[PDB]
């Protein structure tokens, strides 16, 4: 079963 | 009940008319016959617990779901609900030159609940994710969060705690009745005929 | 053998034949917006406009309100369809238009979505769920009952054989931030509590006053800041208060805060703390078996 | 502005504890909220009317009318019996949507909705909407400007 | 603006304070089979949310699908 | 509201944003494409119906 | 009479129940017609005054 998978990218602040 | 709401309307129309603090007690408006049912008694023989506690055990715990049975009238409370009681000594309220009125005041102050509100109700912003309930301040539960309620200070912080003049306890709200069956009280409750109940 | 088929008959109650229109339950996970819920309310709106021209006359739908709780993760689309004679065709027929239904639902993501159709006389329940509360009778902990219910859920959960949802209607136990004040930094301010709280609600929950007249029409009259005024905890922290002297001063001059849990919707059953076990049975089996099985595991 | 907590002791727990020589349910159910709509629904016994179990109910919830906030019963409490059932919805929208669901909501309700009650055959119109008020949107830079409080 | 641009800033919705006076986020496994991880959450900022721990760049965090699914379900990725 | 001695007059447009209100703002209800407005009807006990 | 005939002022919750709160002194302090003196309240100075 698929899922909606969102992943990290944290470059600046 | 024809009758009973016409004249308990006419308590409706009179109802301002009274000190607002029996009817912030409230009135027993009461339709009712005097018909007598059976005035189950219970106690803990050893007697550790009082007469309010056996009233408060029941009247928590047991006698709702009697009042959850069929054909019931009036379930009777020979007794009555545990309260807070505060006994003040004149001695420490004149030690910190104390009115109770503006203890009172203070009793106020701290026990009463806070309406909050919501982390961004409607209408939020656009492009808003997120609302939850705001969580405030509470109405109190324990007689030592009872106890740590602040009253006066100086101003270094030298604070008044919670009794500190007085004392704590749970409260008869009255304490007038003294019923004994055999040696001791205990807790009789009168489980009164119901107009068309159907009794055996 | 007569007696036999006799016995051997499954039963029903009186059917749900058609509405008309159909009921659409519309479910999202908590914690989301009202937005978000939007968004997914054009979803499925645009899923049964324009996926489904064919039969589909009506929509109406409330974004906000829940019969099963009026939250900001719920939805209701009012379905109706053309005229009997204008859907001819088992297709064409409503219990098929909601099987199709479900495997949309199947297909959308980021929901928990159904559509059905109600009793005739709605006020019955799902026709195949019991309905079943819980109560702590001791009063060990709503939290605990919790625990012992979805723990009773996993339970409900063991025997697919019995039941064709377990479902309960559980509005969550959110995170939830609590506000947290000292007395002797506010008498050390001081100033009343209650007119910060007032301020507080005021300005964080929206401030009834009174009233007005337009056109002869008694108005209401509603105060409470910004949106962008109002969103964040630290927006908390702008908000000044007037004390004895004349300062104005924020709340993080005495406020602490953290968050917790806490459910919306609780509920109590005859006044007796509940939560609301919804279940429908798998066809075949009779209630009373799920009465004889959830009351043996009542045992638990 | 209040919670679930709140609902059910300010509230809630008053019906509880007055919920007392109560006649001829089948059960009672409640639930809570955070928005503050507390519901509490009453399963009576057949055979009679709504009225005089309704009087009964709602005058000794009329002994627990200072028991409750000060603050709701200024805004008001519905004390209903209604049965559940719809009649119908209706529909009712600006097609060019330039006024909002408010504004079409006072506008039938002060308008128009009043004399459907004032027609036969009425149980309740669920204004989904509400009237117009005096919305107001606070700055704590002006108060602050002023230093001032609401 | 500002400091050291390393910031583990999440969107709110996989925030969750988890449990009592808690709070982790759920990311999946490396075999779909999901895995949460408590997080120190520091201030929200933006739509988004500071984590000083532990978490980085490329780290399979999830959105939609957490609720039909628990901790052993095996998952196929969407953004 | 507030002034000084001079009489500086504050306004409550000055610090607020004046308007109508909806008592809530919660339902987002749609019919349709646009969203729209309804108003439920419900039977009155004893009457009729066609 | 808050003193001399009790005093409620409002409610809690212990368990889920809501109780309420009196306020009265010691017997031995309300006792006496003489106890009556043994009273003393903030004037407009805030000095205690039997």
């Amino acid at each position: 079963p698929a899922v909606g998978v969102v992943t990290v990218k944290t470059e600046p602040l | 009940d024809i009758a009973q709401v016409q004249v308990q309307n006419k308590l409706q129309l009179a109802m301002p008319l009274l000190p607002q603090e029996v009817q912030q007690q409230g009135v027993s408006v009461e339709k009712s016959s005097s018909s007598f049912l059976m005035v189950v008694g219970v106690i803990n023989t050893d007697g550790t617990m009082t007469q309010e506690d056996i009233s408060d055990y029941v009247a928590a715990n047991m006698k709702d779901a009697i009042s959850r049975t069929s054909g019931v009238g009036d379930v009777q409370l020979f007794g009555s609900q545990y309260a807070m009681r505060i006994w003040m000594n004149p001695n420490e309220l004149n030690k910190f030159q104390l009115t109770p009125v503006d203890v009172i005041t203070a009793i106020k102050a701290q026990n009463a609940q806070v309406a909050a509100g919501q982390l961004g109700g409607t209408p939020p912003v656009k492009g808003q994710q997120l609302n939850a309930s705001i969580i405030a301040q509470t109405r109190l539960t324990s007689t030592e969060e009872f106890g740590k309620i602040l009253l006066k200070v100086n101003q270094d912080g030298c604070r008044v705690l919670l009794r500190d003049v007085a004392k704590i306890e749970l409260g008869g709200e009255n304490y007038d009745i003294i019923a004994e069956f055999n040696g001791q009280p205990a807790s009789g409750l009168g489980i009164k005929l119901a107009t068309g109940a159907n009794a055996l | 053998g007569m007696a036999y088929l006799f016995v051997r008959l499954p039963s029903s109650f009186l059917p749900d034949e058609d509405q008309g229109v159909f009921m659409t339950m519309v479910q999202l996970p908590a914690g989301a917006t009202q937005e978000r819920t939007q968004k997914v309310l054009n979803e499925v709106t645009h899923y049964y406009l324009t996926k489904e021209k064919n039969n589909v006359e009506s929509v109406f739908a409330v974004n906000g309100f829940g019969f099963a709780g009026r939250g900001q993760n719920t939805g209701i689309a009012f379905v109706s369809l053309k005229d009997w004679a204008d859907r001819p065709g088992e297709e064409n027929k409503v219990e098929a238009i909601t099987m199709r239904a479900t495997r949309a639902f199947s297909q959308i993501k980021d929901a928990m979505v159904f559509a059905f159709n109600l009793p005739a006389i709605v006020e019955l329940g799902t026709a195949t769920g019991f309905d079943f509360e819980l109560i702590d009778q001791a009063g060990l902990g709503h939290e605990k009952l919790t625990q012992a219910r979805n723990q009773l859920l996993a339970e409900a959960a063991k025997h697919p054989d019995m039941l064709t949802s377990v479902r309960p209607n559980g509005l969550e136990d959110t995170p939830q931030f609590k506000i947290d004040i000292d007395q002797e930094k506010a008498q050390a301010l001081g100033v009343s509590i209650n007119d910060i709280n007032t301020t507080l609600g005021a300005a964080w929950g929206g401030s009834y006053v009174n009233d007005f007249i337009d056109r002869g029409r008694v108005k209401k009259v509603y105060v409470m800041s910004e949106a962008k005024y109002r969103m964040l905890p630290d927006d908390i922290g702008d908000w000044y208060v007037r004390a004895a002297d004349g300062q104005m001063v924020p709340f993080s001059a005495f406020s602490s805060s953290r968050w917790e849990y806490g459910s919306p919707r609780l509920e109590r059953y005859n006044g007796l703390p509940s939560m609301e076990i919804l279940g429908q049975a798998a066809p075949g089996k009779s209630t009373g078996e799920a009465m004889e099985l959830m009351e043996q595991l009542a045992s638990k | 502005g209040a919670d679930a907590k709140t609902v059910q002791d300010t509230v809630t727990q008053v019906i509880e504890q007055n919920m007392n020589g109560i006649d001829n349910l089948m059960y009672m159910s409640s639930n809570s909220d955070s928005t503050g709509t507390v519901q509490i629904t009453l399963t009576f016994e057949s055979g009679t009317d709504a009225d005089i179990a309704q009087v009964q109910v709602q005058n000794k919830l009329q002994l627990a009318m200072p028991l409750l906030p000060q603050e709701v019963q200024q805004q008001g409490v519905s004390v209903e019996k209604s049965s559940s059932s719809f009649l119908m919805v209706v529909g009712v929208i600006n097609t060019d949507g330039t006024m909002t669901q408010e504004d079409i909501s006072d506008y039938v309700a002060a308008n128009m909705k009043d004399a459907i009650s004032r027609t036969s055959g009425v149980g309740d119109v669920q204004l989904f909407g509400s009237q117009y008020a005096m919305r107001i949107w606070m700055n704590p830079n002006e108060l602050n400007k002023f230093q001032l409080t609401p | 603006e500002g400091l050291n641009p390393n910031a583990i800033l999440v969107p709110q919705q996989g925030v969750t304070r988890t449990p009592r006076g808690d709070a982790t986020v759920l990311v999946v496994g490396a075999d779909d089979k999901v895995e949460t991880r408590p997080i120190v959450a520091s201030q929200a900022i933006g739509d988004k949310w500071l984590v000083t721990e532990g978490l980085k760049a490329g780290d399979r965090v999830v959105i939609s699908g957490l609720q039909k699914v628990r901790p052993g379900v095996q998952v196929k990725a969407q953004e």
